[PDB]
């Protein structure tokens, strides 16, 4: 009912002689090599809509028929998406048949309104000792993961998936926003290897839905794939009533993708180089991650800091939304401590005695003070001598040396290649232990 | 295909149409015929409100706008240069250029009468 | 021509079909204009004055003529605006002749090499970064350094030399004041009158309340008034005070004529703005008269940041550079000349031969002073000859200080650097080397200054007489 | 084409009418056979030419005032920013994904206004006055403009009454007058909100011990925050009892940047009710540095030229015309007051930022909260 | 006045006269014959300048489709707009005038791939520039290919030996990954690339035919004397039995420098897709980025940071994700990319350098301070 | 007819307060471009403006 | 880059003759990262970089010994007795610069 008028890169103008589709509506380009979905970005006037493509626009002719679907991008949601890989528009890219859809939900949504929100602000028990004690996770909060390569980030991802599905019975979505395909395939096969994704007839016993928008996809496809993972998570929250885990892999790449689609639509960039709508394009994603009265979504978002500059507007806008950081360190991982959570640089907003109680708060602050007290005399031990200072100083050395060991923990998804059986640790046992 | 040469040169996109409308009216010696064809449409916009709505309203469909002008410029008053100009100006929605394509047409006409 | 629109000192003019680019036009309000960008539908006219008197539909007449100013010896003594018209209240310019402000600079065959010296009377300049006649020298510095004071001292000193030289080698100065206060330039006419330099000085004053095309065009008007002396065998000295304020006046017209902005907002042709103007300062060949024009563009930096747009353009155009530093200004070193960054590309070709053989040693020692004081301010250790170079370089740093409006001729400058580099000012305390050297000029015989002025060089029969005369002086402190 | 030459074309100069009469007998039957494809013509109503980036271009609306609430036919409000010769540029207080080209825009006849009065006291509204707490519409309330000019010089007196905050650092060291404006400036997570919350709870504790005219009615404006934070804050204000005296205006991070730009003006119009009728108001603009970011978004989407850091140049005027309404009125105007606590988040302690040094040169003082004192446990971390 | 609403006109088209002209001049009684401007598969150059031609007509051209001018010079239909096409010219636009006829070739940008490309030095469009005749044992392939998905790939396990001790000890490189050789000018980036290619020539004579690795060197923005010196070294070493060279030099047009990495990747994806192993080296992907920025600013696409387009990340990620290691049900082949990014005084905070650091797997950072300390290769 | 000069003062009739407009530019089509000395909230696009 | 390249690619030794080009390149604020020198760096077989720091010491010609490169600095082109003395001189001038922050 509409026809292609302009093709400038990933940005397509479609002309409708009838009535226009709504903004954010999905349009199918009729007749192409692959499925070319456009998303309506604005109404330009003169019966033209301005759209941003989710695939390549090479091979597109002015006058090609374009069918309006009457809705935004609609993705399959439900338990039939578990253990599958979807792209942004809902197609299975894991090459394992179709996707058994419980429903087909619009990826565009308003945030859960004020009457639906939870005022409780409670803790998500994750079964990991260093995470439950020092930097707890809010049920419904956003958690920044400052990991990287070789610090055991993927093992921590799969263990949050495993322990949340085991304890609270909630499912997980992994939104690979702009990830390399080698890393995405590595995470896929490592999830198959660790048992959190099962193939074939045992597919229903998977705990994780992968939603992959790869790095070679256009900026419109990388900018919307986090919303697709959000929609898969919001079905489990709002229909299944679960405590969902969402993993936005590199929230900075979400920011960078939305900045690219804002630059391509001819908008003036704001500060340093970002989109003028940076705070609202980030808050539109992050405000749908909340606790409703039905269930919750807890989001573990990997955060990249652009020039090692925390005052850059993309991490400064992301850190307004974060409720906890868990910094994974290489120096923690080179003491053989796993998980490699830095016990002193990880923070949490949930660490004050009005949400966790004075017992848990004072245990965590004592542990953190003891490790800090050991940390600022290691230039006194290595310079003047190991047994040089007092016995009380060496008492804090021994106590922090054994607490620094005690934060390590064997993981249940790591047992298929390490042999050591993984051990879920409860919260009150962690408090009474430390 | 080379046309008659214009008497004076003019600026663009509304006087560039008049420079060409003059050239395909000096090919058939219809310089004075299409001039009052232009002047009658200046007058028709002073009379009719649904004719000037086809040049100001952006919400009239371009299918309608090119089929009102084509369906009234038939069987009388055509001149086949006027009849093809105002169906070309209605294709692109440029019927509002009719006032200044007329003004720059006179400036070629008055420099043609020397 | 009819005014289509008017505002911000730009009038878009319908018609005027035979107008030239850069041609003066006249509005019916009496206010003038200049046709700058000729377009197919209109003319963009920058208005020489207040644009409140121009209305839509006003009549613009073309004058037929490109922009020109009255040049000649009748401009000497007078204070004009950005185009010729005198603003000092002394009637019309008698004995004057109009010529264009945008003249092509003399080409390769019209020049000869810069060999005669231009004495500024500032010994930090006349020793270390000397200036020849026909050389353009940038006085670049930060906000309130001594930039104007270097240039006013070069003008006042030409009055002191013009009384002593024959009529052919007299230097006639032009001070172009762009974007300044009107009372700032009234303080300079008062200073040039009570010194007497206004006999040889033209002041081209485009103040801050003048229109932006009057401040853009005033360096070209002053260059045209000073090119009269270059073209007729005399010698000129043009000082463009704040070329960095001329380019802001040029940026204003370019942004209001809707020319697309470039770096910081400046037009693309802002290098061509200044290189058109500074290349008119030349030393002509003897076929053309042997005349000369010496330029001193002034550029103001922001925080000592010479990496700016207009700063890096004029550094690339001019031969030398007199870089004045605000941290050297407050240490007492006034003129605040950074001797490590200030260059002269003519160099030893056109300095005083009596100080060519003295100020070669002076910059050879001050180069050794600089790196040793970076170490010895930590206070590690000192070495009895490293102790010598930071004690000698303090004798030379205090020697090159100077007061405000007293240019020292050329012979009393070279005797003082002689007495500072031939050891006569060792064991004199550093606080009164600025006070010893009046005795080195007053108590040394006034007829030994005549020989070094007439020879121009320290002869062997004079160093043995002068260093005999630098011993019969009563130095303070000692 | 001169306007002198386009003015002579009003006079008839055809000298032959052989196709005036030909089409004037044929124009109406040709228009009549295309009536299915004519949208009804629009003069005093409006029709959306083009919508995008949260700014709609509206054809028609011949009699709209500048700065007026317009209503799209889908029930979304707008504000006519710039009336042009051919269109009206309206700014959409909502998501523009529900506005289409060809939608009807309705003029409402009133410049942008919010419900003010005694009946908004206790309620949680959005940036334009519609309640979001779910307990029904705003009753016992009346409409007043959000862009009132601040009182002049002669309408004020100096601040005399002492406005206790309940914080020992503030009430001892940085004490607050009752018509004052005090900036709470600090980094992220330095206890900026906690000072303002403590001030609101303390006004609840003091309002039940003072005789009816020394009572302070707080307004909390939460701009750009999370909605869960605002829900937790309403829970705290309800369980302490401080919601009896508090209005809670919230334009959260999911909301449109026009609503986040407008929400401090809405809350200021609600608190100016208490200023204008002799009572005393407390207003907290939490993260005025997020209202500046929403206004920067609106300005760069309107293609206005960015200045320092990208900000439009009237981002000083944005906060100055906001905070100047926090005044202490004279006795001829009732003697009411309005105390403002703007909150500005600072990046890494950089007080020399643009919006920070803007609001510092508007407000009567500052409360600096340092990360180096907050990490050590000195809380409130008052510099 | 009731005619004031038509006082000034508004136009939705800069080329309004180009539509009025094809409807006014055939309406005269002489010119109903033989003179109708064809617009479906043909075009007329409206504007031309700086290697961009604005072409009227060409209604059925595709986005990215190769077109041809009537002077023989080819072009790519890059902007497809409502009234005109923006064509980037694959040569000098001096031969192109206003009113030139532009024919569409019907094809998107093709390149001869196959075993016939080995030993040949091609330009950025696949045409040989070594003067040894046409490409013989080849077939045309698309230049913009979709990268292999998640399931088409498998984990990188096999080592790719560069012959450089610093690399193969400290920065171990596998068959199928992307390593960024990033460093300042004259720090040895090309030397690491050429040592890798020469070492694959050495290893290819002692391993079976299923494990040989065939190199492609893409020279974007270099000078022809440097490329001639490099062909001379590759011939005197013997590396040309396995190396293709795709050379879009500095004098070549900006669309050719833009399309040379994509054409060289299309040539190396032959070896990836048919079981064998590839090594592609995009030398100065910085200069390809500058060429793409040139074409996009001249097409008046909206500029972003430093002047670059929005899709300059999508450019390099779409290019570099074609370096994969395929799965065993796709032959098990692989392609290993070494993009080369020049930094300016050694900052990895530049825009294109940050983009390629985000795209690639590792990096090999060569430091210019280590260069003159004797440490060569100057690997930080 | 007969545009006001640049810098002239213009009074808007029917505003809620006294709105003075200072003429800044002549835009070109019998239109002047003005600067409001007070708020323009309430200006309708036909309002009578009196030149002083 | 294409304007500069179209100029620079004509200055070539061909099979007909040879053109030995010596081009001065101005860097705008002693800044070799400016795009106009950084573009032309890729066109030159031998880039003599002159530094301000060498000129303020009085070493004239103020050629930066570390920063000046050539393609003629291979040992199989200019011999090993030239190559190793040039590389040794560069190594001594480099570790002097590494010491120079502690001498000061
Ligand atoms: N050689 C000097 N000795 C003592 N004082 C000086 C000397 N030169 C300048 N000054 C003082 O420094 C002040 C600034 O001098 P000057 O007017 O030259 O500044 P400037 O560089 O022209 O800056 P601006 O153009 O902003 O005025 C003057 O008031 C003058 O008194
Ligand atoms: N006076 C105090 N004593 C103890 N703890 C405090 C105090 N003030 C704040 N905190 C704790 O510090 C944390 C930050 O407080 P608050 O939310 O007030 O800071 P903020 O500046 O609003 O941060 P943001 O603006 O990012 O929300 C809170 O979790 C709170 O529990
Ligand atoms: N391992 C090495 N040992 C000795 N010399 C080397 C080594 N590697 C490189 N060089 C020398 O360094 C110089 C510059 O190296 P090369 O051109 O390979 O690096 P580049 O970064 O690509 O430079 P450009 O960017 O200018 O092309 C060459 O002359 C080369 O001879
Ligand atoms: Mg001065
Ligand atoms: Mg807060
Ligand atoms: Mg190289």
């Amino acid at each position: 009912a509409g026809y292609v008028s302009q093709v400038i890169g990933p940005v397509v103008d479609v002309r409708f002689d009838g009535e226009l589709p709504s903004i954010l509506s999905s349009l199918e380009v009729e007749g192409h090599s692959v499925r070319l979905v456009l998303e309506v970005a604005q109404h330009m006037g003169d019966n033209t809509v301005r759209c941003i493509a989710m695939d390549s626009t090479d091979g597109l002719v002015r006058g090609q028929k374009v069918v309006d679907t009457g809705s935004p991008i609609k993705v399959p949601v439900g338990r039939g998406t578990l253990g599958r890989i979807m792209n942004v528009i809902g197609e299975p890219v894991d090459e394992q048949g179709p996707i058994d859809a419980a429903d087909i939900w619009s990826i565009h949504r308003e945030a859960p309104e004020f009457t639906e929100q939870s005022t409780e602000q409670e803790i998500l028990v994750t079964g990991i000792k260093v995470v439950d004690l020092l930097a707890p996770y809010q049920r419904g909060g956003k958690i920044g993961l400052f990991g990287g390569a070789g610090v055991g980030k993927t093992v921590l991802i799969m263990e949050l998936i495993n322990n949340v599905a085991k304890a609270h019975g909630g499912f997980s979505v992994f939104a690979g926003v702009g990830e390399r395909t080698r890393e995405g395939n590595d995470l896929y096969r490592e999830m198959i290897e660790s048992g959190v994704i099962k193939l074939g007839a045992e597919r229903g016993n998977s705990k994780c839905t992968l939603v992959y928008g790869q790095m070679n996809e256009p900026p419109g496809a990388r900018a919307r794939v986090a919303l697709t993972g959000l929609t898969v998570a919001e079905y489990f929250r709002d229909i299944e009533g679960q405590d969902v885990l969402l993993f936005v892999d590199n929230i900075f790449r979400f920011t960078q993708a939305n900045s690219e689609v804002s630059a391509l639509l001819g908008r003036i960039p704001s500060a340093v180089g970002y989109q003028p709508t940076l705070a609202t394009d980030l808050g539109g994603l992050q405000e749908r991650i909340t606790t409703t009265t039905k269930g919750s979504i807890t989001s573990v978002q990997a955060v990249y800091v652009p020039a090692d500059d925390l005052t850059d507007p993309a991490p400064a806008t992301t850190f307004a939304h974060l409720d906890a950081t868990t910094v994974l360190s290489r120096s923690i991982a080179e003491l053989g401590i796993y998980p490699a959570v830095d016990p002193l640089d990880s923070t949490s907003r949930m660490l004050n005695p009005n949400v966790i109680g004075a017992e848990h708060y004072n245990v965590a602050r004592g542990v953190q003070k003891v490790l800090q007290d050991y940390k600022n005399l290691q230039d006194i031990i290595a310079i003047l001598g190991m047994d040089e200072l007092s016995e009380e100083d060496k008492l804090t050395v021994a106590r922090a040396r054994k607490i620094q060991r005690f934060l390590s923990q064997p993981f249940q998804v790591a047992e298929v290649f390490t042999g050591t059986p993984g051990k879920y640790v409860d919260l009150a046992d962690t408090i009474s232990g430390f | 295909l080379k046309l008659p040469t214009a008497p004076l040169q003019l600026s663009g996109t509304s006087a560039q149409i008049a420079t060409l409308l003059w050239q395909v009216a000096a090919k058939e010696n219809q310089l004075d015929k299409v001039q009052d064809e232009l002047y009658q449409f200046i007058e028709l916009f002073k009379q009719h409100s649904e004719l000037r709505r086809l040049a100001t309203d952006p919400f009239v469909p371009t299918l309608v706008r090119t089929k009102i002008i084509s369906s009234v410029l038939k069987d009388s008053g055509a001149s086949e240069i006027t009849k093809k100009l105002f169906e070309a100006l209605a294709d692109e929605g440029a019927l509002s250029a009719l006032l200044e394509v007329t003004v720059n047409y006179e400036e070629l006409m008055l420099a043609h009468k020397k | 021509g009819r005014v289509l629109s008017v505002g911000d000192g730009i009038a878009r003019v319908y018609g005027l079909k035979s107008v030239q680019a850069g041609e003066l036009v006249c509005f019916d309000s009496g206010v003038k204009g200049m046709a700058l960008n000729l377009q197919a539908d209109h003319v963009g006219v920058v208005v020489f004055g207040n644009d409140s008197v121009i209305h839509q539909g006003d009549l613009v007449y073309r004058t037929g003529q490109i922009v020109n100013v009255p040049i000649g010896p009748g401009t000497l003594g007078r204070v004009t605006d950005g185009l010729g018209q005198p603003i000092d209240g002394k009637g019309p310019l008698t004995n004057v002749r109009s010529s264009l402000v945008e003249v092509k600079a003399p080409g390769i065959i019209a020049r000869q090499s810069v060999r005669e010296p231009l004495f500024t009377g500032v010994k930090a300049v006349d020793a270390l970064v000397p200036i020849g006649r026909g050389q353009r020298e940038l006085i670049i510095g930060d906000r309130q350094t001594g930039k104007t004071a270097v240039a006013i001292d070069a003008i006042i000193h030409q009055k002191n030399c013009n009384e002593q030289v024959p009529k052919a080698q007299r230097v006639y100065c032009v001070y172009v004041a762009v974007g300044q206060k009107r009372s700032t330039v009234a303080q300079l006419v008062k200073l040039f009158t009570q010194t007497g330099a206004m006999r040889y000085t033209i002041m081209v004053s485009a103040t801050a309340s003048d229109a932006a095309p009057l401040q853009f065009l005033a360096p070209y008007s002053g260059c045209a008034m000073a090119e009269y002396f270059r073209d007729t065998g005399k010698h000129g000295l043009i000082i463009y005070d704040d070329l960095s304020k001329q380019s802001v006046a040029y940026r204003q017209m370019s942004l209001l004529l809707r020319r697309p902005p470039g770096r910081e907002a400046f037009p693309g042709d802002v290098f061509y703005l200044h290189s058109r103007l500074l290349e008119r300062a030349a030393k002509l060949s003897k076929e053309l008269g042997g005349g000369s024009l010496t330029a001193f563009p002034v550029i103001e930096t922001q925080a000592g940041d010479v990496s700016a747009y207009i700063a890096t353009n004029v550094i690339s155009i001019t031969d030398g550079q007199i870089f004045l530093e605000t941290e050297l200004f407050y240490k007492g070193i006034r003129p605040a000349l950074n001797v490590g960054l200030s260059v002269s590309r003519v160099g030893s070709a056109a300095q005083f031969p009596g100080m060519k053989q003295v100020a070669g040693t002076l910059k050879l020692e001050l180069a050794q002073y600089r790196e040793v004081a970076a170490f010895a301010q930590f206070g590690s250790d000192l070495d009895a000859a490293t102790q010598y170079v930071l004690e000698r370089g303090a004798r030379l740093t205090e020697m090159l200080k100077q007061k405000q409006f007293a240019p020292i001729p050329i012979e009393r400058q070279t005797v003082a650097v002689y007495a500072a580099t031939k050891g006569f000012l060792d064991k004199v305390r550093v606080q009164d080397i600025v006070a010893a050297e009046e005795a080195v000029i007053s108590q040394v015989n006034p007829a030994v200054f005549k020989i070094l002025k007439a020879n121009g060089k320290i002869t062997p029969a004079l160093d043995a007489h002068l260093k005999a005369e630098l011993r019969k002086v009563k130095l303070p402190g000692a | 084409a001169d306007a002198k030459a386009l003015d002579e074309l009003r006079k008839p100069k055809f000298s032959s009418k052989y196709l005036i009469q030909h089409v004037s007998q044929k124009l109406i039957p040709a228009v009549k056979e295309w009536e299915k494809s004519y949208q009804p013509p629009v003069i005093h109503l409006g029709r959306v030419l083009s919508v995008g980036d949260g700014i709609a271009r509206v054809y028609g609306l011949k009699s709209v005032q500048a700065g007026e609430l317009v209503c799209f036919d889908s029930g979304v409000k707008g504000m006519a920013l710039n009336l042009q010769a051919d269109h009206v540029g309206v700014v959409v207080f909502g998501n523009d994904s529900v506005i289409h080209q060809g939608d009807l825009v309705y003029r409402t006849g009133q410049i942008v206004n919010v419900p003010i009065g005694p009946g908004t006291l206790g309620r949680v509204t959005d940036g334009l006055g519609q309640p979001i707490d779910g307990k029904g519409p705003l009753t016992n309330v009346r409409s007043s403009l959000v862009e009132v000019k601040a009182p002049g010089i002669i309408a004020r007196q100096s601040v005399r009454e002492p406005l206790f905050t309940g914080v020992k650092a503030v009430d001892a060291l940085v004490p607050i007058g009752r018509g004052q404006r005090e900036l709470i400036i600090g980094d992220r997570q330095t206890g900026k909100t906690a000072v303002a919350i403590d001030a609101i709870i303390h006004q609840k504790n003091c309002n039940e011990q003072v005789p009816k005219a020394q009572r302070v009615y707080c307004v909390y404006v939460a701009v750009g925050q999370k909605r869960s934070t605002v829900a937790q804050l309403v829970k705290l204000f309800t369980q302490t009892g401080a919601m009896r005296y508090t209005i809670m205006v919230s334009a959260t991070a999911s909301d449109a940047a026009p609503l986040q730009f407008l929400a401090p003006y809405s809350g200021c119009a609600m608190a100016e009710y208490f200023r204008d009728t002799g009572k005393h108001g407390l207003i907290i603009y939490d993260d005025l540095s997020k209202q500046s970011v929403a206004y920067r978004q609106m300005s760069l989407l309107l293609r206005r030229p960015p200045g320092r850091e990208a900000f439009p140049g009237d981002v000083f005027y944005l906060h100055s015309r906001l905070l100047e309404r926090a005044a202490k009125l004279s006795k001829e105007l009732g003697g009411g007051s309005l105390t403002a606590f703007p909150v500005i988040e600072t990046q890494a302690g950089d007080v020399s930022a643009y919006i920070a040094t803007n609001v510092i040169s508007i407000t009567d003082g500052q409360i600096f909260l340092e990360t180096e004192l907050f990490y050590k446990g000195i809380r409130p971390a008052l510099n």
